[PDB]
């Protein structure tokens, strides 16, 4: 655990070693929208924006990709909703009990299971509002997404709408799959088998299987 | 990309990789068939055409 210091709040990001090839270009393109961004109240708050950066990359092989925070209450983590209360979450937590059989549980959160690192393209949004903060992160979701994807096998990111582009913002090809977000229409998320095509496509890889069971909170 | 089709193309990809003995020409074609494919709807697979 590293830190870098920026001129705008949180003024502190700490970091893991497995980060420290982006982070002096992040320190320069924060410090020129920080500014503009702190003017609005944010989901998480600007103390959070940064806190997946203290997860290691080299063990990750798989990143599971929302576009940005909850409106409200985002704590920094991707999906993670402390007493299981976000609708998109408790979705995640059906989908898996459906696909692993477990059935009594009372909680989900996609950064306990080994080998995920969950992420949000946008770090922050205005509150209550979804990707009114776009234009901000724009640069620094490229540079951070980048290096996620030099480690990981496999890029899940989840809303048909939100990501139909995504190809365009990286740069060397990884494994991708574009699901649908869990609010999508007529269930679609619920038909949708992405938790297991992304273990077939580590299978084709020679990579071990996430074992989705691990998120679960009894 | 998301759907029930989809992964029952990669796990049958995923069978013909583990065996990599074909005995005819169907099955070496159904294999190279499933690669592009698969390539193609996910960007980049771990597995390449024989
Ligand atoms: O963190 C979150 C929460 C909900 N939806 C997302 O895309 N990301």
């Amino acid at each position: 655990m590293n830190s870098v210091t920026v001129s705008h709040a949180p003024y502190t990001i700490t970091y893991h070693d497995d980060w420290e090839p982006v982070m002096s270009q992040l320190v320069e393109f924060y410090n020129e929208v920080a500014s503009w961004l702190l003017r609005d109240e944010t989901s998480p708050i600007p103390d959070k924006f940064f806190i997946q950066l203290k997860q290691p990359l080299r063990n990750k092989r798989v990143c599971v990709c929302g576009i940005d925070p909850y409106p409200k209450d985002g704590t920094g983590v991707p999906f993670e909703s402390p007493n299981f209360t976000k609708k998109s979450i408790k979705e995640i937590a059906s989908s898996i009990s459906r696909l692993t059989g477990v059935i009594d549980y009372k909680g989900y959160n996609l950064n306990i299971i080994d080998g995920v690192i969950p992420w949000n393209y946008y770090l922050s949004c205005k509150l209550g509002e979804t990707k009114s903060h776009a234009i901000y992160w724009d640069k620094i979701s490229k540079l951070l997404l980048q290096h996620i994807t030099k480690h990981v096998s496999v890029l899940y990111c989840l809303g048909k709408t939100d990501f139909s582009n995504i190809r365009a913002k990286l740069e060397s090809p990884v494994t991708t799959i574009v699901g649908y977000h869990p609010a999508a229409r007529d269930r679609q998320f619920e038909k949708d088998r992405s938790f297991e095509i992304i273990n077939v496509l580590l299978e084709l890889d020679n990579k071990v299987p996430i074992n989705w069971a691990q998120g679960f909170i009894y | 990309m998301t759907s029930s089709a989809d992964l029952t193309n990669l796990k049958e990809l995923l069978s013909l990789y583990k065996s990599l003995r074909f005995s005819d020409s169907a099955a070496i074609e159904k294999y190279n068939s499933l690669v592009e494919w698969g390539t193609s709807t996910y960007w980049k697979i771990g597995v390449q055409k024989v």
